[PDB]
DNA sequence: AAAAAAAAA
């Protein structure tokens, strides 16, 4: 049992160390630069997997779950190996390494999934629309006895134990430990939740929801109402908590992500694409080039398209230091005669945008755009949810028919436009929050 | 290996899909062609939704049972001409890469890339062309063969699109000694202003047009339209055996008789055309200027 | 060993179950099976199985559509036995059907292991009132709706065990859906102790239940629905959808409940429904034309009829002549409903620009002009369709609405009218009267194709395909043709605008008209009176015999003909004139408001081309000639020009005439 | 117990 392990990470380690290109050794270098940054972490591409050798791509596709640990334990024993020095003998705050993937394998629909991928390492792309709030993880629990008394250390890897029964060697009880949260290990984990994309959806359906779990570096990577591509693996969850015999949950374990926005909204773009962008910004045309690029499918607005891309660039903000606010965006209003292309303008101009949100005035509520005020109905208390406007700050909004919209709806938008600030007192909740758009 | 679009490098689904050899011998280009294939596709045994995947994460067992799989079952639909010896070229851990695909590769990185005055203008383009195709040579350069890969897919399906279009149009005009079909109008047209384009679209046709009960043997005159020039390109095509033939037929290969043909119109008749390319059977022709010349070349003795 | 069919008609034992069961008697029941399906000759003389077996291995489904009434005919016993024992008889009927698939299609088992069964009509149908205990175990055919649908999970197939107090390792069980899997001696060792499901050598199957109703239509007036659960296995998740009306036929079953027993003080147990057969029967309540699951699906020799008849000469003629046969005249009513149903083709620009590709239809005239019949008889034919009228209907009716779930508490999405109508037809009658605030909410239904909600922290939006219908009265009940179309409606610009074609119908005084009217209305009425081989099949020949007198094809050939156009075929618009149709629209925006009043937009040169489009439909082509882009001008221009005043309808006439010479 | 959406007066 214990040789077969001991191969599939010999094997794993000669594939880290043995891997060139040309006269480049990239995953050697590559954790040098990880560790001198103190990102922990490494990735692997499956074209170089399946080149390198395709016993191991097939190990790897066949019991994900039972053979990831052991890679990501090999990356970290490599790690120390070409880290540290053995100085013919401190601190080793080396953790467990995490192990990313990047594939491009043909994708699955979210509906599609059904019981032949279970345990299976899948590809798919949808739209977040909630995160949950990041919680803790043990690792490495010091545990200690309470009639024989002595100290034990257990080790929790994440992937797929309890206390262990009778005591180690008088006469104590079934289980007779506790737990030391003094030196002991923790992580993060997030849970994210996943809904089918507009234009996938089946014929007279409804979007599909899903759950999906990620932990350490991944979390704190999306924010809702953006497109994502996961790869990750396809598992079931019992719930004795909570209909039917023998059921069981299904959720995803995530192993990468991808986003075209890629987080960006400090700069963290390379040298290529600054100078490139200063390369066109050196253009004395570029209005030009601009203006002919907003939705060239619409012949003779020019007008609107300047004042889009006005829109769009943005006012530069400016505070005092007598604490008043200056507002630094532009509001443009489209009053016009039927058949003039108003609202291909409106999704083309949120298309655009980074950030975006397209609603109809008339099916809204001054409730459902600035922030609804749910109740769990479990621990029976109450929290704030998010509307519209709120997911749009930093961005643009995009409302049709405003004059199809309620009175009393339209009155609640004034101080979030004129001050980019809400202001909220319902059930003892008095919150000032931002909304800037 | 096999007579197949890029096998390594799409999925197998698209790679029977787009080969010339198995459209003509099916008829992909109406539905009846498209139920006989998922007929073969679910009696190989191979799922439709696995057989649309890419070949590197295929399944490894078929991949491996592949030949036993077309041995068997590739008699009854008599695609039995589709298996040959190829050959494969391996460096280290960068991939397989086989001859034919290297080939289209390097044809359509030629085709693609990057009155008088424009036609310098495109001919100084296509001398770029090909010196782009010659840097892609070399072992040190691989962004300039993946995106000629793609770039072939991207033709393939331009030259499909077009031609099940003529064949549902019918253009092809059955004449008394050879046959003839203009492309007046379409979409796309632009990119049929290279004389190798046009050629492999001319091939296409060709192997349709051979694969039927026909019993004639006639040669195929084709011409396109370039809108900013106002003048045709006229390619005239040889016919061609079908692949599955011995050999006691092939006393001689098919001669071309398009260029004596044409060279003697010119000659003889103040035509205003422009034969300067290196195929002697490929010519530039005026739009007001074509139809006479037609009735010519089929008063002429061929 | 005497394996006949005759010697199953007594039985030997106590009681079918335990009978079928014997060895001696099941492998006769399985030859006998295997000699049905591999040699049932249908009325044209070939085995329609086999053709049923072939395209199930095109389209590599899960499903093999066995008929009724063809076990019925022939072979009746066998037939009863699968009334009283289901359970006992699909299992053998599941695998001689497998043997038959892979008779046709060796290595077939790598595409899928199993083979499932679906019964098509049952001959006897219940109600949810009406069921007893004596249909327990057997074949049940029950009409309802569903309310509430739970989703989609996995579950064990063949569950294993790992019993580790003898290191004992129990070999495959099946799971009965509602039941768990109990052992008590745990084999050989004849002992109880801990064990271990060790579920990395299993398999799964996928589920869903569902709760269904009563149908408002078959309730008793003022009274209460009543409710059951359904269990939908393998093959039939998610087919159901809410709101939707549906006939399942399953097996019913009892079990035993703890609470339930609880709360009554009595032995009661409870009853749920297994599926094993589907079909939708929303809006098209016309089902005696044919039989089957669904009657929108077409066989290959079905297929070769419909390309062998789209090809003569004038269709298009017969096609629109065929469509209501019994109204007299309205021939451009006729036109615009075959136009309206067959639709566009939707465009993708680069993935960035967007064009509808479905054609709305507004219809206007005097009472008494069956109006009313045209909107039954399209929600008859059309695959999907959803009635509406007058003030019955609301703003958040029609569209998507939010709703705070009883169970969970929390809020979610209910699908309105408009998400039903997703690749069909919604129909609306009475549509002057609706009010406005309930009238304004389909304009991004009719145009945009999308249903945006931002409503209690929920932001989404919905796909709507669906083409609009309707019919409305003018002022004071009649058309005055003096008067412009601005004064004859109170409707504005942006809605009369998103129609493509607009029908106005006036009632007038004409005595050989008068005379042709009542003689067809009378004759119609003498045709349809109740009182004028097998039975069935000469009632069927009557019908066709009383239908062929007025229709040039029959209806359900019609039906699957259009299902067919609408899914297969794409046109193409390449050879078109394009100055034509440019001064055509320049001459369009002349006259109309500098003259007169009509709106017309470039909405209505894409309503041109989608008219062209679908006439090319019609005729099962893939591009586009130059009769239909006649066609589509002659009746847009003459549907402008018939909306005019009686002062100028015939200068616009004579000035329009150089457009459509033919 | 308190917020938010829908049909009818
Ligand atoms: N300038 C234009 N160029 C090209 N197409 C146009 C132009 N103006 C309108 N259209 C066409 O008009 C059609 C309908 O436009 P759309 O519904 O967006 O109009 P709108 O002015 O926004 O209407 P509404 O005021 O009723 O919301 C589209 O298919 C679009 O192609
Ligand atoms: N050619 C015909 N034209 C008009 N009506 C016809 C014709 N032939 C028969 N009818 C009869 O005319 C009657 C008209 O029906 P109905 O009252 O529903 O029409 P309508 O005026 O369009 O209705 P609504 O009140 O909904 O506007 C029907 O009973 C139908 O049988
Ligand atoms: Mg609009
Ligand atoms: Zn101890
Ligand atoms: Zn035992």
């Amino acid at each position: 049992n214990d040789d077969d392990n001991t191969e599939i990470i010999k094997s794993f380690k000669n594939f880290i160390l043995e891997f060139r290109l040309d006269s480049q050794f990239i995953y050697r270098d590559q954790l040098r630069n990880n560790i001198l940054v103190k990102n922990y972490s490494l990735t692997v591409n499956m074209e170089h997997l399946i080149g390198y050798n395709e016993d191991i791509y097939k190990k790897l596709s066949d019991e994900p779950s039972d053979i990831i640990p052991l890679f990501e334990t090999a990356i970290t024993q490599v790690a120390k190996r070409i880290s540290i020095l053995s100085r013919a003998q401190l601190l080793n705050s080396l953790p467990t390494f995490q192990l990313i993937l990047n594939s491009n394998a043909n994708q699955i629909p979210l509906r599609d999934l059904d019981s032949e991928h279970v345990s299976k390492i899948v590809r798919l792309s949808g739209i977040i629309i909630s995160t949950s709030v990041l919680s803790s993880r043990a690792t490495y629990l010091s545990i200690m006895c309470r009639n024989c008394r002595h100290t034990t250390s257990i080790t929790i890897n994440n992937f797929n134990v309890s206390l262990p029964r009778s005591c180690l060697s008088k006469n104590c009880g079934p289980d007779p430990y506790i737990i030391i949260h003094e030196s002991s290990k923790f992580i993060d984990q997030q849970f994210l939740k996943l809904q089918e994309i507009p234009e996938l959806v089946p014929v007279g359906e409804m979007p599909r929801n899903l759950t999906m779990t990620c932990d350490r570096y991944l979390t704190n990577k999306v924010i809702p109402g953006t497109r994502v591509t996961i790869v990750g693996i396809y598992s079931i969850y019992n719930s004795k908590n909570g209909s039917g015999v023998a059921i069981r949950t299904p959720y995803i374990k995530i192993l990468g992500i991808q986003s075209d926005v890629e987080t960006s909204s400090v700069t963290m773009f390379t040298e290529e694409e600054e100078e490139e962008f200063l390369q066109l910004s050196r253009n004395p045309k570029l209005y030009e080039i601009l203006t002919n690029s907003i939705a060239p499918s619409i012949f003779g607005n020019e007008d609107i398209k300047k004042a889009i891309v006005c829109l769009l660039m943005g006012g530069s903000k400016k505070i005092l230091p007598d604490g008043m606010r200056l507002r630094g965006d532009i509001n443009v209003l489209l009053l016009g005669d039927p058949g003039t292309a108003k609202s291909q303008l409106l999704k083309f101009v949120e298309k655009v945008s980074p950030i975006a949100v397209y609603t109809s005035g008339k099916g809204s509520s001054a409730a459902g755009l600035t922030a609804s005020v749910q109740r769990d109905p479990m621990t029976r208390e109450f929290y704030l949810e998010g509307g519209a406007m709120v997911l749009a700050d930093g961005g643009v909004v995009c409302i049709d028919e405003f004059d199809k919209m309620r009175d009393e709806d339209r009155v609640a938008i004034h101080e979030a436009m004129e001050q980019q600030t809400i202001s909220i007192a319902k059930a003892g909740i008095t919150t000032v929050l931002n909304s800037r758009t | 290996d096999y007579y197949l679009f890029l096998l390594r490098h799409s999925s197998l689904y698209d790679s029977f899909y787009y080969s010339n050899y198995v459209n003509a011998k099916l008829s992909l280009w109406n539905e009846n062609g498209k139920k006989r294939l998922h007929k073969m596709f679910a009696r190989m045994g191979i799922p439709l939704s696995t057989a649309q995947e890419t070949w590197l994460y295929m399944d490894h067992s078929i991949k491996r049972e592949l030949g036993i799989i077309f041995d068997k079952n590739l008699d009854r639909y008599g695609l039995q001409d589709i298996i040959r010896d190829g050959f494969v070229r391996t460096l280290g851990y960068r991939g397989s890469i086989s001859a034919s695909e290297f080939v289209e590769a390097l044809t359509a990185l030629l085709e693609v890339g990057n009155s008088a005055q424009k036609l310098t203008n495109l001919r100084k383009r296509w001398v770029s062309n090909f010196w782009l195709s010659w840097d892609a040579l070399d072992d040190r350069k691989v962004e300039l063969l993946n995106r000629g890969i793609q770039l072939a897919q991207d033709l393939q399906r331009a030259i499909f699109n077009t031609g099940v279009a003529i064949l549902e149009k019918k253009l092809i005009k059955h004449l008394r000694i050879y046959r003839l079909c203009v492309l007046q109008d379409g979409p796309d047209l632009d990119l049929y202003r290279n004389p190798l384009t046009l050629l492999r679209l001319g091939n296409w046709l060709i192997e349709c047009c051979a694969e039927s009960e026909d019993k004639q043997l006639l040669p195929m005159v084709l011409a396109s339209i370039d809108e900013n020039t106002d003048t045709y390109l006229v390619a005239g095509l040889t016919p061609r055996y079908p692949r599955g033939l011995d050999t006691i037929h092939t006393k001689k290969p098919i001669l071309n008789n398009f260029s004596m043909a044409f060279q003697q119109i010119t000659a003889e008749t103040d035509a205003k055309v422009r034969i300067d390319n290196f195929e002697s059977s490929i010519i530039e022709i005026r739009r007001e200027d074509l139809s006479p010349f037609l009735e010519k070349l089929t008063l002429s003795g061929l | 060993e005497e394996l006949t069919l005759e010697s199953l008609s007594n039985v030997k034992a106590n009681s079918y179950s335990e009978w079928i069961t014997q060895p001696n008697v099941s492998r006769t029941i399985a030859r006998e099976l295997k000699s049905f399906l591999l040699e049932y000759t249908d009325e044209t003389g070939r085995s329609v199985y086999g053709a049923r077996i072939r395209t199930l291995g095109e389209m590599n489904s899960e499903s093999l559509e066995v008929n009724y009434r063809h076990l019925a005919e022939s072979k009746a016993i066998l037939a009863l036995f699968l009334a009283k024992c289901p359970e006992e008889m699909l299992k053998i009927f599941d695998l001689v059907a497998m043997e038959a698939t892979e008779l046709h299609y060796p290595d077939y088992a790598r595409i899928h292991s199993e083979i499932h069964v679906r019964i098509s009509d049952f001959p006897t149908i219940y109600s949810l009132r009406e069921l007893r205990e004596s249909n327990l175990s057997s074949l049940v055919r029950v009409t309802g709706v569903v309310t509430r649908r739970t989703g989609v999970f996995p579950q064990l197939k063949y569950v294993k065990f790992n019993c580790l107090k003898c290191g004992s390792i129990l070999g495959p069980f099946f799971q009965d859906s509602n039941e768990e899997i109990r052992i008590s001696f745990c084999t050989n060792c004849k002992s109880k102790g801990p064990f271990r499901v060790n579920g990395e050598k299993t398999v799964y199957r996928n589920y869903q239940r569902v709760t269904l109703q009563e149908a408002p239509g078959t309730v008793p007036p003022g009274r209460l629905p009543r409710h059951r659960e359904v269990i939908l296995l393998a093959d039939l998740v998610d087919v159901s959808k809410p709101g939707e009306e549906v006939e399942v036929t399953g097996i019913y079953k009892n079990n035993y409940d703890g609470n339930l027993n609880a709360k009554n003080g009595f032995p009661v147990f409870a009853t749920i429904i297994e599926a094993n057969s589907i079909k939708r029967r929303e809006g098209n309540t016309a089902n005696e034309g044919e039989e089957g699951l669904d009657v929108f699906s077409w066989t290959e020799e079905e297929e070769r009829e419909f390309r062998k008849i789209s090809r003569d000469r004038g269709i298009i003629d017969k096609i629109i002549s065929s469509m209501a046969p019994s109204i007299y005249g309205h021939r451009d009513i006729k036109t615009a409903v075959a136009c309206s149903l067959f639709g566009g083709v939707p465009k993708n620009v680069n993935g960035k620009h967007s064009i509808r590709g479905d054609i709305n239809v507004l219809l206007l005239g005097d009472p008494g002009t069956a109006k009313s019949q045209i909107l039954k008889y399209v929600e008859k034919t059309a695959h999907r369709a959803v009635f509406a009228t007058g003030q019955g209907a609301s703003a958040v009716g029609l569209t998507a609405s939010v709703r705070k779930d009883p169970i969970t508490k929390e809020w979610t999405l209910e699908g309105g009218a408009l998400v039903l109508a997703d690749k069909g037809v919604c129909l609306i009658d009475e549509f002057d009267k609706m009010n406005d605030q309930d009238r304004t909410s389909i304009h991004e239904a009719m145009e945009q194709q999308s249903i945006s909600i931002s409503k209690a922290g929920i932001v989404t939006t919905l796909q709507a395909r669906c083409s609009i219908i309707a019919a409305a009265n003018p002022n004071g009940g009649r058309y005055n043709s003096t008067l412009p179309l601005a004064q004859n409606v109170s409707l504005t610009e942006p809605i009369l605008s998103r129609f493509d074609i607009l029908c106005v119908v006036r009632d007038l005084v004409d005595e050989e008209a008068d005379e042709r009217l009542a003689t067809f209305v009378v004759d119609s009425h003498v045709r349809s009176h109740p009182e004028n081989l097998n039975a069935r099949q000469r009632r069927l020949q009557r019908q066709r015999k009383k239908e062929e007198e007025i229709s040039p094809i029959p209806q359900e050939l019609l039906m699957k003909y259009i299902h067919y156009a609408r899914t297969k075929i794409y046109p193409k618009l390449h050879q078109m004139d394009m100055d034509k149709v440019s001064r055509v629209y320049a001459d369009l925006r002349r006259e109309s408001i500098s003259t007169g009043s009509f709106p017309i937009t470039v909405r209505h040169l894409e309503s041109i081309l989608r008219i062209a489009e679908s006439f090319a439909k019609m005729r099962l082509s893939e591009f586009v000639s130059s009769y239909d882009l006649d066609r589509a001008i002659k009746v847009v221009v003459d549907s402008f020009v018939d909306a005019q005043k009686v002062s100028v309808r015939r200068q616009l006439r004579r000035s329009f005439a150089i457009y459509t010479l033919g």
